[PDB]
């Protein structure tokens, strides 16, 4: 079937919400502070490359957060992962906090990912 | 490139020449309007010109009904004036929907001026070359006359004029107001001012008159018979 | 001399009352090879010419299939031709899939013109640079239509577009009085003879540079190429 | 009172004019820059005197 | 207006917009068309030039049918005229759907004029380059005739002319007494005027297009029958 | 909750001569802005409409006379 | 005597800001004086004709219970800035449940003004503002330029002939000045170079105290003018 | 939850199908799959040059999958009403259906309507 | 936002040239403290002894800065610095390092020279502060986004002569607060007749495990300039 999970955390001075949809060997993840969707990417594990094959579907091509996060998640889980990262913070270490929170939720509830 | 080809560029003396050119565009019509406020009435009188004999004269007008109790007269470009009238009607409807009561004349004039101000600070759009004069009656203040301009400046008046011969009309009205009005005297004063300024003897089919009164607070447009009766009384 | 300031954008009027970018775009149709279209009382025929280069380097699709009763020929920009073909295919497929009835050719051409008029008025856009010949059959009979980059369309008895198509147009005008009573064979012969007028005095039609598309009553749109054009080519006389 | 009502009462031109004005004013927009105040946008939208 | 004529959002030092003036000048390189309002109807007339003999008869029409009761005659760019005709059809259909009765010609003219004027304020678009007239008839409203120009101004007329030779056509129309005539004479007068204001040397051979809407048609816009057209053309030729 | 003569006798504060029995702060601020812009005392109908779009007894006196809503 | 198409002037300043300041310097005079207890604001409201209605528009406007301001320059820009200032004050009161300090409001308005000096397709505001307030039993007086640079003053003037007004204020200012004497001095500074007859209808006066900010009724202005 | 979603499964034309709808402030996400996976990804947006801006025309673009006219026709006829009833908002559709027919589309439209979140 | 055919940024060059006409600022690092010295170009008797173009801003209790450029841009940048410092303090329960703060501001400054269609900030900075990682520090910044640490530097008008004199008369590891103040006064007098009312002096030091930032008074400046005059008279 299809399962839905939702959680949130407070980082710096903002509240960040995470939405997860689980399918048959698939994953869709949305991260943002406001209900907007302007970025999207997909990554898959392939035997013709050492880095998982990925491409950008929506949004600006100068932002690489969604692509890299999808690639790392696909490498870790061996699934097809869609990632929509919509946070708009200029600090480069905020994404590290977001990734750490995502990881923590992953070992917290392994059955929902 | 240039201080006068850009709406969003100041001149070395601190001037915006596009707004001045928009002001100059008002005189392209070639007509004059006069508004005079009385003790318990307001009168607007404009000049009508129908030169072509193949043109239906019933379709030429410059007096508009914004609301059941608000009138208007426009001077300048015809299409710009009609667009401005439509925008004013939309704003009045929106205000009524949002606040539950009819918009006042000063509030409508302020909203129009606020809209007009934005056109002067952005480079992708141009100001409208027209001037708006509104009349009405307030619940606790009486008759009111207001006027707009392309620059976004508005004020209340006891008597005002627009278009060509505006300076002469203001000079004529200043002496009368200083010297120091019934319903018949206001219309007579406005018609006399227009006639003396234009140096033309008027006919009942050459002018348009719109009035508002405390007794009957609804905007009304006078008919040719009534205008002729007023002209006979004046003469 | 004075045209420099007014011939760079499509949203700028010239002081003479002209837009030069539309004319420049219309000039791009003559960069492709020639095409000929003609119709009879019961049939509509499209005849096209292929580029003189070798066939090894590239295969050219000059005549395309849109529906069971509509086919087109192109001359101009390949990307614009592809876009217009996709639009027409989607329109016809939607009509059939929804209402279970074919789409009229006049309606399709009107939709094409309405779609192509838009980019001639907006800033930062350019007109389409392709020309089309449309042949179809419906309740009203055969039809031949011509489309222009200026978003104009015409109803024709016979027309030719492309590079050096004036001679073909002259031949079609001269011999247009006998197309109605002709059958399929004579119609294709007339089309081939008209197309041959755009070649030098020594060249001749060959199976490797001729494409034919035929639609008509009790016959769906069909494209003949390579050895399929031999029956039509046989019987032609010397120039 | 919305775009459909305006179209039904006045015509197709009024919502088109409103949207063109909105798009022309909204040209001051960029992601990697600092926070901005939309003064002209609030003036045109009519919400320059109310708090959401 | 050099230096102030590259955009529609710029004012001239004397208070003029030159892009709109160029758009209105763009109408003068098109064949002339006239329209005369009569006692019981309106009659249209277009001088149509032939481009080639390869075109089917009845193509490139310049007299449209906006609705069941509205006729339209255009001049200028053809694509702009077709888009404006589509806009007018959409407006008429919407009014019919909402209010339940046929739209008066005044409201339709106002809506189309405002739509045209909306394109003369911004630098992201360009003004339309066409002019057109609308005609209608009703038992309780009589005959109506209107004009819309690229600037966006609409007026009611008794006799109108647009195109390359509008001045001579207007001078010829001014000599008529259309307020007391009938359609059967107005058609011949229109044909005579069109034949008079045509240039034989500068322009090649042409064909005459005529239409009316009026009482004898019961509020419908149609094409003149062939016999009446032939009689009117013969009268015009013998008068000229 | 009785409409007396030339007034209403009836308590959150939302505006001068307008009382109702937090969104009330927002409505009060909006009414203050409206009064500053117009230059006149606010009307009861405006408060009623603002509360209606916000989502209880409302009573006040304006130029039109005593009012009472529910 | 010089027109420049560049961004920075040869003196090291923005050219458009200099042009906006030149536009400001051609406006009506304004005067602000800070006394021992309170601040007084005054301006010239001369009208072109008797046909005008003075009770229609005002140049001295209140922002909140304890803040008011006056301008010198273009009217529409002042009108569009006043609404934003009021909205910012209301937002601060809603969020922090306390009246906004004068310095914070000046900072926010200056930031809004500065925002328009960097973007493309817009032009800077052509106004200069004088802001007065009262916080913790201590009066304040600020002045802001079109570019958004603000300083705190004790007595200043802008508009026409502002250098002579500044000289007059420097010559006739005292550290222990009272509110009544401050009002008299402001009216005298306005009267200096008035080219006309001053009445109670062609000038505007506003004062700030510990009780708040308010605009003087013309009867009070006439009473004050009677003393002079 | 900042985003509201609904899901519900049935059997349409003899084959099981799952429908999930999720609402954003700029997009509506509709998933209609018969394999349990996201297949073709389609984006529908209102046109920016529409003359009737109250009821604009929709532009269809394929982001991932096979590009055919049938895909465009199916997507438009399937989510036009979803786009219209949401206030002229864009729709992101992920569809994986074995066979396409008008009866199946009409059957699936009711299931989509049942899971309304807009 | 456009590369020159020789590989240069004209907007950045114009901004730096414009800054080259601003006021003169000084910074000297000593063994027990660090100081800033600026020039007061404009002055009036009617200013309110607060917000009087005080060129030495206070970011935190540990840091301070000076500006040579556009006042409004300086205000924006200083406000952003204050929010950045407060946010880092709230996140990590620890004061932000000076180099980290400078890098955070320089990233914002650099983004404007690469993205969008906005002009870069025409402001140069001078940071002084203390932290447990490195102690007393002194940095500099320019519109292009470059930064670096120094021991004595000057920005503004006639900065080349000030730098030359500083490098001629500066000795590492042998100078204290008094010698630094005397050298700063001498350099400012040479690069500017100087009056005690035309300068502003601020100092930073540690007092029993607590950073103290002070601004020198008019009397102290007069005493210092009188001592300098006495020394220069004794020299001749």
């Amino acid at each position: 079937d299809v399962s839905l999970h939702n959680f949130s955390a407070r980082l710096w001075e903002q509240l960040v919400h995470f939405h997860v949809m689980r399918l048959t060997d698939s994953l869709f993840l949305w991260v943002g502070a406001t209900p907007h969707l302007r970025n999207l990417a997909v990554a898959m594990c392939s035997r013709y490359d050492s880095i998982p094959v990925s491409t950008s579907l929506l949004g600006d091509t100068s932002d690489t957060t969604s692509t890299g996060l999808a690639q790392r998640l696909a490498r870790k889980t061996n699934k097809q992962v869609f990632v929509s990262y919509n946070l708009q913070n200029t600090d480069s270490n905020f994404a590290l906090l977001v990734e750490n929170r995502i990881k923590e939720e992953m070992e917290a509830f392994p059955e929902k990912f | 490139a240039g201080f006068d080809r850009h709406i969003t560029i100041f001149s070395p003396e601190g001037r915006l020449y596009q707004v001045e050119y928009a002001f100059k565009a008002i005189n392209q019509g070639g007509l004059t309007s006069v508004a005079v406020r009385g003790k318990d009435c307001a009168v607007i009188v404009t000049q009508k010109k129908v030169p072509d004999k193949l043109l239906d004269s019933s379709t030429v007008t410059h007096l508009f009904k914004i609301t059941e109790n608000i009138g208007c007269v426009m001077t300048g470009m015809t299409a710009d004036s009609r667009s401005q009238v439509q925008r004013a009607r939309y704003e009045a409807a929106n205000w009524k929907y949002k606040y539950g009561y009819e918009i006042p004349v000063d509030m409508l004039c302020k909203r129009i001026a606020d809209i007009s101000q934005v056109y002067t600070q952005n480079a992708e759009m141009r100001p409208l070359g027209c001037c708006m004069i509104l009349i009405g009656i307030d619940e606790e203040q009486g008759p009111q006359v207001y006027k707009c301009d392309p620059a976004g400046y508005y004020c209340g008046f006891k008597a005002t004029a627009a278009g060509v011969k505006q300076t002469e009309s203001t000079s004529f009205l200043e002496k009368k107001v200083k010297k120091k009005w019934t319903f018949e005297q206001t219309v007579e004063t406005a018609i006399t001012c227009l006639s003396t300024v234009l140096s033309i003897d008027f006919k009942p089919s050459e002018i348009e008159v719109g009035v508002v009164t405390v007794e009957n607070p609804k905007f009304r447009i006078l008919t040719e018979a009534e205008i002729d009766a007023h002209l006979v009384a004046l003469a | 001399m004075f045209r420099n300031q007014y011939d760079n954008d499509v949203t700028v009027w010239s002081p003479q009352g002209r837009i030069h970018q539309i004319e420049y775009a219309m000039e791009a149709v003559k960069q492709g090879s020639a095409t000929v279209g003609l119709k009879s009382k019961t049939h509509a025929v499209l005849v096209a010419l292929k580029r003189a280069q070798s066939e090894l380097a590239a295969h050219q699709k000059k005549i395309l299939h849109v529906d069971n009763h509509i086919g087109i020929s192109i001359a101009g920009l390949t990307a614009d031709a592809r876009l217009l073909c996709n639009f027409m295919r989607q329109e016809c497929l939607d009509s059939r899939f929804v209402f279970d009835r074919p789409l009229p050719v006049s309606r399709l051409v009107s939709l094409i013109g309405s779609k192509t008029q838009i980019p001639t008025q907006r800033y930062g856009r350019r007109p389409y640079g392709v020309g089309l010949l449309i042949a179809g059959y419906d309740d009203m009979g055969p039809h031949i239509f011509q489309t222009c980059p200026s978003a104009n369309y015409f109803d024709c008895r016979a027309m030719s577009i492309g590079a050096r198509s004036q001679s073909a147009r002259t031949y079609l005008e001269r011999h247009m009085s006998e197309f109605m009573e002709c059958n399929l064979n004579e119609l294709v012969k007339h089309g081939l003879r008209a197309l041959r007028e755009t070649l030098p005095a020594e060249q001749d039609l060959t199976t490797k540079n001729v494409s034919i598309g035929i639609v008509g009553k009790d016959l769906e749109f069909t494209i003949y190429d390579d050895d399929d054009v031999s029956p039509f080519l046989e019987g032609l006389e010397e120039r | 009172m919305n775009f459909s009502t305006l179209r039904n009462i006045q015509g197709l031109f009024a919502p088109l004019k409103l949207q063109m004005e909105f798009k022309a004013v909204q040209q001051v927009q960029r992601l990697p820059f600092l926070s901005s105040s939309n003064l002209s946008l609030d003036v045109l939208r009519g919400n320059d005197e109310t708090i959401g | 207006g050099t230096g102030y004529d590259l955009s529609a959002s710029t004012f001239s030092p004397d208070g003029r917009v030159f892009q709109v003036e160029y758009a209105m000048k763009a109408v003068e390189n098109s064949s002339t068309a006239i329209g005369i309002r009569c006692k019981d109807g309106v009659v249209f007339g277009v001088e149509k030039l032939v481009l080639s003999k390869l075109y089917e008869e009845g193509s490139n029409k310049r007299l449209f049918n906006v609705d069941r009761h509205v006729g339209m005659a255009v001049a200028g760019l053809l694509a702009d005229a077709r888009s404006l005709a589509d806009i007018a059809r959409e407006e008429a259909s919407n009014f019919r759907s909402n209010f339940g009765y046929n739209i008066p010609l005044k409201h339709l003219a106002d809506r189309v004029a405002m739509y045209v004027h909306a394109y003369t304020l911004y630098s992201a678009v360009r003004p339309f380059g066409c002019s057109f007239m609308l005609g209608s008839y009703s038992v309780n409203d009589g005959a109506q005739l209107y004009m819309i120009d690229p600037s966006g101004v609409s007026y009611g007329y008794w006799g109108c002319a647009i195109g390359k030779a509008r001045q001579a056509a207007k001078t010829e129309i001014e000599k008529l007494q259309m307020k007391e005539m009938t359609c059967r004479d107005i058609v011949k007068e229109v044909a005579k005027i069109i034949y008079i204001v045509h240039d034989e040397v500068k322009d090649k051979a042409f064909e005459l297009e005529l239409s009316w809407v009026g009482e004898l048609t019961n509020g419908r816009h149609e094409i003149v029958p062939k016999d009446i057209r032939e009689e009117a053309e013969k009268y015009a030729k013998e008068s000229l | 909750g009785v409409v007396y003569k030339d007034g209403i006798v009836l308590i959150h504060f939302i505006s001068p001569n307008i009382y109702c029995c937090m969104t009330t702060q927002l409505i009060s601020s909006n009414l203050e802005l409206h009064s500053l812009s117009t230059g006149r005392l606010p009307r009861v109908v405006t408060a009623n409409r603002m509360l209606k779009q916000m989502l209880l007894v409302l009573g006040g006196v304006d130029v039109t006379g005593p009012h009472l809503y529910s | 005597y010089s027109f420049s198409l560049t961004t920075f002037s040869p003196s090291g300043k923005l050219v458009q800001i200099e042009y906006a300041l030149a536009a400001v310097a051609g406006g009506a005079p304004s005067v602000g004086i800070k006394a021992a207890n309170g601040v007084v604001l005054a301006t010239e409201k001369k009208q072109k004709s008797i046909l005008y209605d003075e009770r229609s528009v005002h140049k001295v406007e209140p922002i909140t219970k304890h803040i008011g301001l006056v301008y010198s320059g273009m009217g529409p820009d002042y009108r569009v800035l006043v609404h934003r200032a009021r909205k910012l004050a209301q937002q601060y009161y809603l969020v922090y449940q306390e009246p906004i300090p004068t310095a914070q409001l000046v900072q926010r308005v200056a930031s809004v003004m500065q925002e328009y000096t960097q973007s493309g397709g817009v032009r800077p505001f052509g106004v200069s503002l004088l802001i007065c307030g009262w916080n913790e039993g201590r009066p304040y007086l600020f002045q802001s330029d079109p570019s958004g640079a603000y300083f705190a003053w004790k007595a200043t003037a802008m508009g026409k002939n502002y250098v002579n007004g500044k000289t007059f204020l420097e010559k006739r200012y005292n550290e222990d000045l009272e509110l009544e004497d401050a009002i008299h001095t402001a009216i005298l500074t306005l009267k200096e170079s008035f080219e006309g007859q001053m009445t109670e209808d062609n000038i505007e006066v506003g004062i700030c105290n510990e009780a708040g900010f308010r605009r003087l009724t013309p009867t009070e202005v006439k009473d004050y003018l009677a003393a002079i | 939850p900042l985003v509201i979603s609904k899901q519900k499964t049935e059997v349409v034309c003899g084959v099981p199908t799952q429908v999930v709808c999720t609402a954003f402030s700029s997009h509506i996400l509709v998933v209609v799959t018969q394999f349990g996976k996201m297949g073709t990804l389609v984006s529908l947006e209102p046109s920016s040059v529409a003359s009737d801006v109250s009821k604009p025309v929709l532009t269809t673009k394929v982001l991932l999958g096979q590009d055919e006219p049938l895909i465009h026709v199916f997507a438009k006829n399937l989510v036009a009403f979803v786009s219209q009833e949401a206030g002229n908002r864009a729709v992101l559709l992920a569809v994986a259906v074995k066979d396409k027919s008008m009866e199946g589309l009409k059957a699936l439209r009711e299931v989509i309507r049942v899971c309304q979140v807009w | 936002t456009i590369f020159s055919p020789e590989g240069r940024l004209y907007q950045v060059e114009y901004a730096m040239e414009a800054i080259g006409h601003a006021g003169t600022c000084l910074g000297i690092l000593a063994n027990d403290g660090v100081l800033l010295a600026a020039e007061r170009r404009n002055i009036h008797k009617l200013l309110d002894e607060v917000f009087f173009s005080e060129k030495i801003y206070k970011l935190n209790e540990d840091m301070a800065c000076s500006v040579a450029g556009i006042t409004s841009d300086a205000n924006v940048l200083t406000n952003e610095l204050r929010l950045i410092a407060q946010r880092y303090l709230l996140q990590y329960q620890e004061p932000i390092p000076c180099e980290q703060l400078v890098t955070a501001l320089c990233d914002i400054k650099q983004a404007y020279t690469q993205f969008g269609g906005k002009r870069p900030f025409g402001v140069s900075l001078l940071y002084i502060g203390w932290d447990k990682h490195y102690g007393f520090q002194l940095y500099q910044s320019d519109p292009s986004g470059n930064y670096g640490g120094w021991k004595a530097t000057c920005i503004g008008n006639n900065s080349a002569a000030a730098v030359s004199m500083l490098k001629q008369d500066y000795k590492e590891g042998e100078m204290t607060l008094k010698s630094a103040l005397a050298l700063a006064i001498k350099v400012l007098n040479k690069t500017m007749k100087l009056s005690a009312e035309k300068v502003e002096i601020a100092t930073l030091t540690r007092e029993n495990g607590k950073t103290v930032i002070r601004v020198l008074k008019q009397k102290e400046v007069e005493q210092l300039i009188k001592k300098h005059e006495e020394e220069e008279a004794k020299a001749e």
